This record gives structure tokens, C-alpha cells and sequence, in this order.
RNA sequence: CUGACGAGUAGGCAGGCGUGGAGGUCAGUGACGAAGCCUAGACCGUAAGGUCGGGUCGAACGGCCUCUAGUGCAGAUCUUGG
RNA sequence: UAUAUGCCGCCCGUCUUGAAACACGGACCAAGGAGUCUAACGUCUAUGCGAGUGUUUGGGUGUAAAACCCAUACGCGUAAUGAAAGUGAACGUAGGUUGGGGCCUCGCAAGAGGUGCACAAUCGACCGAUCCUGAUGUCUUCGGAUGGAUUUGAGUAAGAGCA
RNA sequence: UGGCGAGAGACCGAUAGCGAACAAGUACAGUGAUGGAAAGAUGAAAAGAACUUUGAAAAGAGAGUGAAAAAGUACGUGAAAU
């Protein structure tokens, strides 16, 4: 959620469902044993408020000294890049995938 | 309670488990120790070749 | 960490690393930095050399904040400025809009010369300069500005 | 039995794969494998064992020495790669427009390099750009530069910095330093 | 173009109002970053246990 | 006097919470925990703000 | 796919088996009987060890991905008990 | 798996040049049992940021010893060198030569030419100290310009550190 | 790290944790200062065995209670030495 108006109080006796706000969002429950992502509920005031809070190229940060961080890769398919058009112009044609027994 | 005083036998063996090192001479030996006056004298004969091969050459 | 360390990898070898000629014990060589004089002088002799005797003058009392006297060269002397007026300060190379650099408000004590600083004059106030850093900036077309 | 000349079975002493669980590494990894194994150019040879080099291996290229490399007789077109980062300078002020294609970037390097008319380039678009590695320079940045590689090799008369917590008078400048107190070095 | 996540009324009834998405979700999942951090901060609520 | 709590750096503990939310996002990370989200509508799911 | 090679104490490094506990998961197993114990009965792994059948028994316990350690025994004129 | 048969097989641990030893410990069984934690660090890795870095002394918040957000300094780093006063880094595309991965041009190819980052050797330039040279002026004996030298530093030479 | 009243645990689980989970600073030793143990767990509930027989009695054998006395107050599972 992004403003409490009883969310708290009112999902905090059902089993398993755990609230978090937008300006906590705390690691130890997003991705609970090192394991990453948790089906996480969304409210649209929250959605609004989590681009306000980690920035995107348009808003600027709400945390001082904060930028979203750099890829070192364009795309995380590299088949994809490995077929698409430049590569297999500048590649050497293919052997068998396992070999011949010679001798 | 005496014991071995000296020996050199496995010494020889130790040294050619890491093969006698050849001491890397280079093009360019430090002129450390060449005579001084000779060096100040190599020194501006340099720095005057190099003003000829970097001024005249345009 | 503790399941990662190699004296867990010594449960059923005797010595557990530290040999059976030579035992390990209490401590063989001296407590701490026993025998400087001695059976360690091959030790303080190379990767210390100096260790022993005096050299200088004795500073009673002495107080680091008459010390405070960071440097700042020329190479940099514009990231004092901020970078949104840096741009239109390199431009319009020229007087009677020079930017004012206080060279005190980032805690400098001294400004040294470390190679071109640009065409734009630059009144830069310190408390001290240096002589080629002075005429490097007398150059450019600004001043020195001593102040305290 | 065989007489053995060298050491049997040695490990060659190189890298064959990142140490790094960086994913993404790995995938520029498992690109240039194929790019190295597939194109037979050399450019492919000095990326892939660029990438297993470690941090302290790939120092990081300051962007003034983009600007020495791109000062350099014909190359001011070339596209040029660092293996590694790129990390901003303050100390220049005329910097070039072209290409610059690293790992990573720092927020000033992005900063001056978009600014100056340049684009900052992720080594997949370059191995789509350049699949042979057409028209590149590979730079690196000075690896004897570490404050550790400072103290390396200390001994007698090598002057190679002994290691040490507090600098200044009275610490290490006594006997051993100077010709009064005993001998010098 | 950002992929337009829907918004959900109570009653299921997935509504025709649409948002970007904010940026976040484009951000590199790095298993080991979180993996390590972690570990470091799951050892944070950690009391003294000692013997006497 | 065991050390107990340990240090983090703020960046890097911003950037697993980074990609701890980005992940979150499309499901074969989210189907990889269980989290049986197999009959949804689609992913990130967001309901109204009446919630 | 091809080729070479394989003694090793002190010692170094790697891949792993096991134990007490922690986060996650298998919507795991279980009083139609968990753990434990016995078992010249059986299967797997080079080995650390894992697994099953039978008896005994009486309520809890495991596989995997990671974390952490008061973590592994034939010997110390080792300690306590028998 | 038990036994029979053929051949082989001396009780383990420990010091030790060497022990099955007429060397020492060990009657047997169960359980307990021995390189751990911290302060400051070195080298090597991994991560974040990177001319910077470090949220957690403290403050606001809180589903409250967790998580979250943050000012100001401060620590290390960005500058050395001298006992100290003190001074404090571009003659020159920040150099010259040699060897250099890669890239570019020509060539089918072999090779040739140009460019040559890292690194290795070496000659220079600059900064501090030491020893000399010491000019114009001169609170008329203060002041250092210029030029140096088989001297010297843990220096610079378009920054690599912090956690 | 004392007293009282509180909340907790990536701690120990009865040779561990305080010396002390029990009538523990107790039994006991020493002239004394002082030293100082061991020892928890039948069953849901005593329903902890009426009655007959052998024996002088302890006990046994039947019988019986109990899911089960391969739980009988020397009591949960009950290993190895022997």
C-alpha cells in the first residue's frame, strides 16, 4: 500500500499475507531465503508512489545521491543476439555437433 | 652433543629443481657505474639529437 | 565461515597443519616484537629498516589543527564551482564577470600547480599559494586573492 | 615409469571461466565463447580473457586517457573498448565525440561522454556492431598504480616502500634510514 | 513503451485503466547481490547468546 | 563480543531490494517458490486503491 | 572427440559425506504408527556414507537451495559412569 | 557369510636417521574431548560506488531490539618532501629509444608499413631535501633569480581509492 | 554480571546449562579457614495387581486391570562392554 487506512490491522491475522509499505519495502520479505520473487499485491497508489521512489529517466530520485542501476548487458537472450542478422554473416560454418570416431 | 657441522650435498639438487635463472640482460643497460663524465656528455648528446630529430623534422 | 575453514578440513589428520618435527607451541619466537636487537635482526633489518633510534625535534603539545593546510592543484579548481554554472563560466572567456572561487568553502589551504588550468580568468581566494601556481593562473587572466 | 622433465598434470595457471557469479557476465561470457570459438579473428582472443580477469586486474580507464587514445594518429574514428569500467575525469575540457564501449560506466563518465555527442555502448551491442571486431582499440588502465603493488618486493637498496600504519617523523627513519644512525638501508 | 499493467477491481473485473510500468521492473535481477545482502542483513535481529 | 550485526553498504542493500522488486515481475521466478499463481490474470498485479 | 599421465610422510589446495541449529520450499512423512535401537537380510556410491525390508517401540521428523557453529574421534599414565 | 585348503600377513598411535621392538600410551565399552572468538592488519578473491567513498555516534519513522530515510562533520583516499622553519610537480602531441597484445592500410596468402593501451628496461623533464653557483635590488645585509651535481625520497609523469 | 518487577533468543538440554531442572550450599569430609556431590521423565487415569494354588516368607505360577505390563512402583525407548 502507499497510505494506510486499516490494511494493516485489517490483513495482519490472515495467515501468510504480510504488508509492507512503498517506503519500507523490506528485503527480508521481498525474497524470503536468498530465493528471488515473492507474488506481490500491488495497489495502484502504490504503484504511482514506487515510481516516485526509485526514479525512472523521467521523475529524478526522492533518495538523495540515487540512480536506478546500469546493465552491462543489452539483453539478457543471447540466442538472440547470437542469431539475428550481423554475427552469422561474420561466423565460419558449423561442425558436427559430435564427432566422427576416425581410426 | 655435537651434530653435522656443514655439508653441500643436496644443494646442488635443490637449485636445479628451479633451473639456474639467466640474469635477463636487455637492449639498454643501466649506465649506473659508467664513467660520469662520459655520461653527462651522453646525456646532452641525447638531448641534442633529439631537438635535431624532433625540430628540423616538420 | 566456520564450515569454510581448513581446520575443519583437519579433523583426522594428526597435526592439523602444524607439523609432527616441529610441534606447535606456546611461542617459540617471543612475545610480540621480542628480540628487535636479536634473533629478529634479520627482521628489522629489510621490510623495516629505521625502526630504532631518534631522528627529530620533539613537538610538545602539538596540535594538528595549526597543521590544517590541505592542498588543492589546478587541475582540478573548477569542481569547486558547481557544474550547472560551469558551462556558461567557461564561456564568455573573459573579465568583469569572473567566477569567484573561495577556495577556503570547500577547505583548502593552499593551492598548487598541477598543469592548465584554462583560458577563463578565475579569481581564486586562499590563504596560500604557490609561485608556479600563482603565475599559472596570472596567465589565464585572473588573480590571487589572499585572504583569511 | 616415466622420467618426468616438468610437473605432471600442471594446471596451466590461467583462467578458463569468471570466478564472478555475476548472471550477466556469464552471459557476455557465453557470447564471446562463441565469438571466439566461431569468427577466428584475434579481437575475440583479448575480450573473453579480459572478462576473467579479475577487479584488481581490470583497473579502471580513466576517460582523459579515452581522450589521449582518441588524440592519437588515425584512430579518432575507432570505436574504442575497455574491458572493465569507465570512470570520469574532471581534469579535462575538450573531450572527443566518439565511441566508447565498456562493461560498466560510471554516472559522470555516461554524464561527459552523452554530453560531449558520444553514445556509451554494452559490450552485446558492440559484438553486434563488430562481430570480428572491426575497427576497435582495447585499452587498459595501469595496473602498477595500486597502493599495494607500492610495496612490492621490499628489500635492501630496491626502494620499494615498507609497510606501514603511521607515516611521519619517528617511524621507520632511525637506524637503517640515514648514514649517522648506523648505515643507510 | 512501457508494457501497460491493468489495474484489478475488488471483484476481479480487470478494469480499462492502465499503467506504465515504474521503472523498477527493468532494473537487473541479480540472484547473488541478493543473495549475499541477504545473508548480511538475516543477521541482524540476532541476540548475545553466551555461557556464563 | 562476538560480532553479531553485520555491515552492509547502503548502495549495494538498495540494489538487492532493487532487484529483489524487479523480480517480482514475470512469473518464473515467482512460480519458482511455489506461490501458485498458475490460474492469474497478468503480472505485476495491482488492485484499486479501495484495498 | 583425441592424447598423455597417476608412490608419497610433514605440508598446500580442490570436490565432497555426516551433525546441532536458522530463512525458504516440497500445500513433504506420521499414532492404519515419526525419531531411536537391533538386524553372517538387500541395493547404490572409489570412499566418507546414503537407501530399503524385518523386529522392537513410542511421538515427532526429513529431501533440496542457502545461512550459522560449542560440528565428526582408538589413543592425551585423557574426564565421568559402567 | 561361515569354514576348509594353497600362498602371503609381526599391534596400533608416537617421538625418531631407523620401532613388531626387551622404547613409551593403550584392560574393555558408552558419552564428553582439543587451532575458537575478538582488536588492528597483510596478500588474494567477490560485490557496490568510483574522484570519491563510508546510512546505523545521532535524528525522523516503525507492522518497534528488524526494516526504512537523513543532515552536519569525521575517517581513509585525491601530494609529496624535510629534524624543522618551510617549499610543494607539463621545455616538449605531459616526452626520447627499444620490445610490445590489438586495430588500420596494401597484399589471395606470406608478410610489409602506420598506430601502438597494459607491462619490461633505459635516457630525460618537473617537485622536496643536501652540496655548490650565487645576479637585479637592497628597514644595507636581508634576499633569492638563473645555472647546476657519480648526491637523495616511501615522489609527479591526464588521477584508483573507500566500504 | 546486586535486589525487585518485566520481555525476549540462529544459545544448553539433564556427563550439557549455574555448584544446584529434584528436601542444592543439601548429603558428606575436614579441628578450622573451607571443600561439596550424585540424583528428572510408569500410565490418559493408580485402574499400582482383588481372587486360587505352591512356599515358612521374599517370590513364582495362573487370574485380572490396562491400547501395551517386551510400561509393575528396582517403572518411557531401553545400545555397547559383559
Amino acid at each position: 500500500y502507499a497510505e494506510d487506512n486499516g490494511i494493516v490491522k485489517a490483513l495482519r491475522n490472515v495467515p501468510g499475507v504480510e504488508t509492507a509499505n512503498v517506503a519500507s519495502l523490506n528485503l527480508l520479505q521481498l525474497a524470503p531465503g536468498a530465493h528471488l520473487g515473492r507474488f506481490v499485491i500491488w495497489t495502484e497508489a502504490a504503484f504511482t508512489k514506487l515510481d516516485q521512489v526509485w526514479g525512472s529517466e523521467t521523475v529524478a530520485s526522492s533518495k538523495v545521491g540515487y540512480t536506478l542501476p546500469s546493465h552491462i548487458i543489452s539483453t539478457s537472450d543471447v540466442t538472440r543476439i547470437i542469431n539475428s542478422s550481423e554475427i552469422q554473416s561474420a561466423i565460419r560454418p558449423a561442425g558436427q555437433a559430435t564427432q566422427k570416431r576416425t581410426h | 652433543a655435537k651434530s653435522k657441522n656443514h655439508t653441500a650435498h643436496n644443494q646442488t639438487r635443490k637449485a636445479h629443481r628451479n633451473g639456474i635463472k639467466k640474469p635477463k640482460t636487455y637492449k639498454y643497460p643501466s649506465l649506473k657505474g659508467v664513467d660520469p663524465k662520459f655520461r653527462r656528455n651522453h646525456k646532452h648528446a641525447l638531448h641534442g639529437t633529439a631537438k635535431a630529430l624532433a625540430a628540423a623534422k616538420k | 565461515p566456520s564450515r569454510f575453514t581448513k581446520t575443519r578440513k583437519h579433523r583426522g589428520h594428526v597435526s592439523a597443519g602444524k607439523g609432527r618435527i616441529g610441534k606447535h607451541r606456546k611461542h617459540p619466537g617471543g612475545r610480540g616484537m621480542a628480540g628487535g636487537q636479536h634473533h629478529h635482526r634479520i627482521n628489522m633489518d629489510k621490510y623495516h629498516p629505521g625502526y630504532f633510534g631518534k631522528v627529530g625535534m620533539r613537538y610538545f603539545h602539538k596540535q594538528q589543527a595549526h597543521f590544517w593546510k590541505p592542498v588543492l592543484n589546478l587541475d582540478k579548481l573548477w569542481t569547486l564551482i558547481p557544474e550547472d554554472k560551469r558551462d556558461q563560466y567557461l564561456k564568455s572567456a573573459s573579465k568583469e564577470t569572473a567566477p569567484v572561487i573561495d577556495t577556503l568553502a570547500a577547505g583548502y589551504g593552499k593551492i598548487l600547480g598541477k598543469g592548465r588550468i584554462p583560458n577563463v580568468p578565475v579569481i581564486v581566494k586562499a590563504r596560500f599559494v604557490s609561485k608556479l601556481a600563482e603565475e599559472k593562473i596570472r596567465a589565464a587572466g585572473g588573480v590571487v586573492e589572499l585572504i583569511a | 615409469g616415466i622420467d618426468h622433465t616438468s610437473k605432471q598434470h600442471k594446471r596451466s595457471g590461467h583462467r578458463t571461466a569468471p570466478k564472478s557469479d555475476n548472471v550477466y557476465l556469464k552471459l557476455l561470457v557465453k557470447l564471446y565463447t562463441f565469438l571466439a570459438r566461431r569468427t577466428d579473428a584475434p579481437f575475440n582472443k583479448v575480450v573473453l580473457k579480459a572478462l576473467f580477469l579479475s577487479k584488481i586486474n581490470r583497473p579502471p580507464v580513466s576517460v582523459s586517457r579515452i581522450a589521449r587514445a582518441l588524440k592519437q594518429e588515425g584512430a579518432a574514428n575507432k570505436t574504442v573498448v575497455v574491458v572493465g569500467t569507465v570512470t570520469d575525469d574532471a581534469r579535462i575540457f575538450e573531450f572527443p565525440k566518439t565511441t566508447v564501449a565498456a562493461l560498466r560506466f560510471t554516472a559522470g563518465a555516461r554524464a561527459k561522454i552523452v554530453k560531449a555527442g558520444g553514445e556509451c555502448i554494452t559490450l552485446d551491442q558492440l559484438a553486434v556492431r563488430a562481430p570480428k571486431g572491426q575497427n576497435t582499440l582495447i585499452l587498459r588502465g595501469p595496473r602498477n598504480s595500486r597502493e599495494a603493488v607500492r610495496h612490492f618486493g621490499m628489500g635492501p637498496h630496491k626502494g620499494k616502500a615498507p609497510r606501514i600504519l603511521s607515516t611521519g617523523r619517528k617511524f621507520e627513519r632511525a637506524r637503517g634510514r640515514r648514514r649517522s644512525k648506523g648505515f643507510k638501508v | 513503451s512501457r508494457p501497460q499493467v491493468t489495474v484489478h477491481s475488488l471483484t476481479g473485473e480487470a478494469t480499462a485503466n492502465a499503467l506504465p510500468l515504474p521503472a523498477v521492473f527493468s532494473a537487473p535481477i541479480r540472484p547473488d547481490i541478493v543473495h549475499t545482502v541477504f545473508t548480511s542483513v538475516n543477521k541482524n535481529k540476532r541476540q548475545a547468546y553466551a555461557v556464563s | 563480543w562476538r560480532k553479531w550485526n553485520v555491515k552492509v553498504n547502503h548502495n549495494e542493500k538498495r540494489y538487492a531490494t532493487a532487484s529483489a522488486i524487479a523480480a517480482t515481475a514475470v512469473a518464473s521466478l515467482v512460480l519458482a517458490r511455489g506461490h501458485r499463481v498458475e490460474k492469474i490474470p497478468e503480472i505485476p498485479l495491482v488492485v484499486s486503491t479501495d484495498l
